[PDB]
Formats: structure tokens, sequence, C-alpha cells
């Protein structure tokens, strides 16, 4: 197509630091978030 | 007796949580009375005896998140101090969001915070940064779920070894700061699921 390829410094490769924060701090959010509470039987 | 149980976090769970990171009204204070009351019944402090009285770590697959998140592995008893300080550490950035005079900027939940804060939860040994045990303990219970042994072994030694920047075979801090100056995951920290 039109324009060409590798120009400039394209995009840099996937990082291992994304995609596993990307997940962890999304798992770790809602993991840590889904505690909340209010379910005490006191028995 | 026995039931269906099944727990669910409705707009009540929700609500609460949403308060204690975006407010602090008593809605929350409320919910600290029963979660602090797992504790056999003393109302003071939290052990890890108690978190498993909940549906969430007991059917988690690390949970080291959740029992460093209130407590590193050194104390035996989270009080209410750091119960609000991690359950509201997810509080929105609203003090460094471009502004610079709001009117109540208080510690938590900011940059230095969010290391601080990812970090108890990777932070099992306290060597001050995630060694590779802690590192591969999640990681390949985050990839596992689809990847072999050997392909796990060799995708968990290289990504330590990949992203090792503080050369420490262990990361934490360095390159994970590094990698907010590509994310702003520090907004991220914030639940919400509204739009
Ligand atoms: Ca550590
Ligand atoms: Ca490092």
């Amino acid at each position: 197509v039109d324009l060409l390829a590798v120009k400039k410094k394209q995009e840099t490769k996937r990082s291992i630091n994304e995609e596993i924060h990307t997940q962890f701090l999304d798992h770790l959010l809602t993991g840590i978030e889904d505690i909340c509470g209010h379910y005490g039987h006191h028995h | 007796m026995g039931s269906r149980a099944s727990t669910l976090l409705r707009d009540e769970e929700l609500e609460e949580i949403k308060k204690e990171t975006g407010f602090s009204h008593s809605q929350i204070t409320r919910l600290y009375s029963r979660f602090t009351s797992l504790d056999k019944g003393e109302n003071g402090t939290l052990s890890r005896e108690d978190f498993q009285r909940i549906p969430e770590l007991a059917i988690n697959p690390l949970g080291d998140r959740i029992i460093n998140a209130f407590f590193p592995e050194g104390e035996d008893q989270v009080n209410f101090r750091g119960f609000m300080r991690t359950l509201a550490h997810f509080r929105p950035i609203e003090d460094n969001e471009k502004s610079k005079d709001v009117n109540g900027p208080e510690p938590l939940n900011s940059r230095s915070n969010k290391l601080h804060f990812a970090f108890r939860l990777y932070d099992l040994d306290k060597d001050e940064k995630i060694s590779r045990d802690e590192l591969l303990q999640v990681l390949r219970m985050m990839v596992g779920v689809n990847i072999s042994d050997e392909q796990l072994g060799s995708i968990a030694d290289r990504t330590i070894q990949e992203a090792d920047q503080d050369g420490d075979s262990a990361i934490s801090f360095t390159e994970f700061v590094k990698v907010l100056e590509k994310v702003d995951v520090e907004q991220k920290m914030s639940i919400r699921f509204l739009h």
C-alpha cells in the first residue's frame, strides 16, 4: 500500500512488564475489592 | 445450618468499598464492623485465619496479594489503620491531576504509593523488591492457565531476566516506575465499572 516500512523508530516490541502488569493490575484490583464484606454470620 | 451461600458483590458490597476509596462515609464504617468482627469476636484487628472467612482468599489462586495487602509477613493482626489504608489505597488521583492546588491533598494512592501498594502484594519475602520466587509464583499462576511446564519455566526465567532493570534479578519499583511513564496505571487503581 502507500507509505513504506522500516522508516523511523516505529513502535517498540511487546514488553513483559506491560502484559504482566496489565493482567496483574486488573486481576489484583478486582481480586482484592471482591472482598468488601457484609456477610458476618456471627454464629 | 449448611446452605447455598454463594456470595456476590452487589451494589451494597460495591458501594461500600467504592466509598472507601471514593469517599469515607459510614457505609464503610459498618463494613469494617462485620469484616473486623470476623476476628473470632475480637473487633480490633484481623489475622490470616480471619481473611479466609471470605470466599475470596479461600478461592484466590495467589491471594498473596490480599494477605500482604492488609499486613506484610511479620505482623499477625491488621488494625483499622491499614484496613482503610488498603481498601482505600484505590482512591483516584485528584491532586496531581494536572492541578496544583485542590483543597485536601492527603498521602494515599499517590505515585510513590502506587509502587508501595503493588509492592506489598508481590512483596512476600520483604526482599524490598519482587524476587523470582515471588514473581514466578504469580506470573506462573497468571499464564500457567495455558502454558506447558518447560514452556512456563522458560517464560518465567526470561521474564525476570529481561525486565531485570535494577539488575537485582528482581523488580518492584524500577522497571515498574519506568513502565508508568508509558501508562498512567496510578489512575487505573480505581474500581468503578460505570461507563
Ligand atoms: Ca519481595
Ligand atoms: Ca530489576
